[PDB]
């Protein structure tokens, strides 16, 4: 979908009159290489036949995974790519074979198929928004929080004598004096 | 002997080649800031205004700069103007001109003179036993400017040519 912005209808359009003045679009830091030998090259990487390395395939599978699920909780929802297949998983593999081809090397990399990955899901939410953000970065006193929250997921108490939780601070490296401040502020907090 | 088909400018039949009064009749002519404008009375025979169109036409006569990239295609640096009006009159007048007088305009209803095929189809006669190509009178052409009246009446197939 192209949006229709500025910043690319300067850019691009530039860049083609350029060409209209240097028929290179290479600028100063580029290696363009003509088809032929191109070709050469690319066919002479066509027969290799590299091979899949075994440690990737956990994370591989691990992927699938994951591109699974989301998927469902995806299927009547804005990017309705729906219930992504095994054939997704074999072209994710086929691929990061490819990528290997690439290199020329027969075991495939573990950043090949991350890179593999990374083409797979930019082909998605490329539709709209395109942005994302970050909240937990702070956490001076949240992080104290969570790892109280953990704690309350190993019993559950609220109780007034704290000796495991400032234990837990010192090992976490937070002082006492804002672990104290803390606690204050969640026993007002009614915590 | 072998004279081919012109190959820098058009086709052979057009041999515009220019004499010291041609050269400065047309010297004299371009130099002058004002003459675009004339051409459109020179593009406006029976009907009058929209001389921007007289424009467009003189424009699409002149060609272009249609570059040639390296390793890569040759980008595409002529142009090709729709036109769509009254199909009685607009039509007559604005095409009588690219028709019958500027040059290599072959015309072209859509269906009908598409004839056999307007972009080509692959016949095998009973006349050699064979199988050749026929080239559209538009790829037959080489370097023209066709122009195809009535060009709603197109067959489903020709759609994708364009």
């Amino acid at each position: 979908l192209d949006i229709p912005s500025r910043d690319d209808d300067e850019k691009l359009a530039e860049h083609v009159t350029y060409v209209h003045m240097h028929n290179k679009q290479p600028d100063l830091d580029f290696t363009p290489v003509e088809p032929s030998k191109m070709r050469e090259y690319i066919a002479y990487a066509k027969t290799k036949r590299p091979v899949m390395s075994e440690a990737v395939n956990d994370y591989v599978v691990q992927a699938y995974i994951r591109l699974r699920q989301d998927s469902k909780r995806e299927m009547d929802s804005k990017f309705s790519f729906g219930q992504a297949t095994p054939r997704t998983l074999l072209g994710i593999i086929r691929l990061s074979q490819a990528l290997a081809k690439l290199r020329l090397a027969d075991m495939v990399d573990i950043d090949d198929v991350e890179e593999a990955l990374r083409l797979v899901r930019v082909s998605k939410e490329s539709l709209y928004q395109e942005t994302n953000k970050s909240k937990e970065d702070e956490s001076p006193t949240t992080k104290i929080f969570t790892i109280i929250k953990k704690m309350l997921q190993e019993t559950g108490k609220n109780t007034l004598s704290y000796e495991n939780i400032v234990k837990t601070v010192r090992l976490r490296g937070f002082t006492m004096l804002q672990l104290s401040n803390c606690i204050q502020e969640y026993s007002y907090l009614n915590v | 002997t072998v004279y081919p088909l012109h190959a820098r400018s058009t086709g052979v039949a057009a041999r515009q080649m220019l004499t010291d009064f041609d050269i400065r009749n047309i010297n004299k002519l371009s130099k002058k800031k004002d003459i675009f404008d004339i051409l459109s009375q020179s593009l406006a025979p029976s009907i009058y205004g929209h001389d921007h169109i007289k424009k467009a036409i003189l424009l699409m006569l002149m060609g272009g700069v249609e570059k040639n990239l390296e390793n890569g295609s040759h980008l595409r640096g002529d142009i090709n103007i729709l036109m769509v009006g009254d199909p009685s009159t607009a039509k007559s007048q604005l095409l009588r001109f690219v028709l019958n007088t500027a040059s290599l305009a072959i015309a072209t209803t859509g269906r009908g003179s598409s004839g056999v095929g307007l972009t080509a189809a692959v016949t095998t006669d009973r006349e050699t036993g064979e199988r050749r190509l026929e080239a559209g009178a538009m790829v037959l052409a080489d370097r023209g400017v066709v122009c195809i009246d009535e060009f709603d009446k197109m067959t489903d197939v020709d759609r994708v040519a364009i």
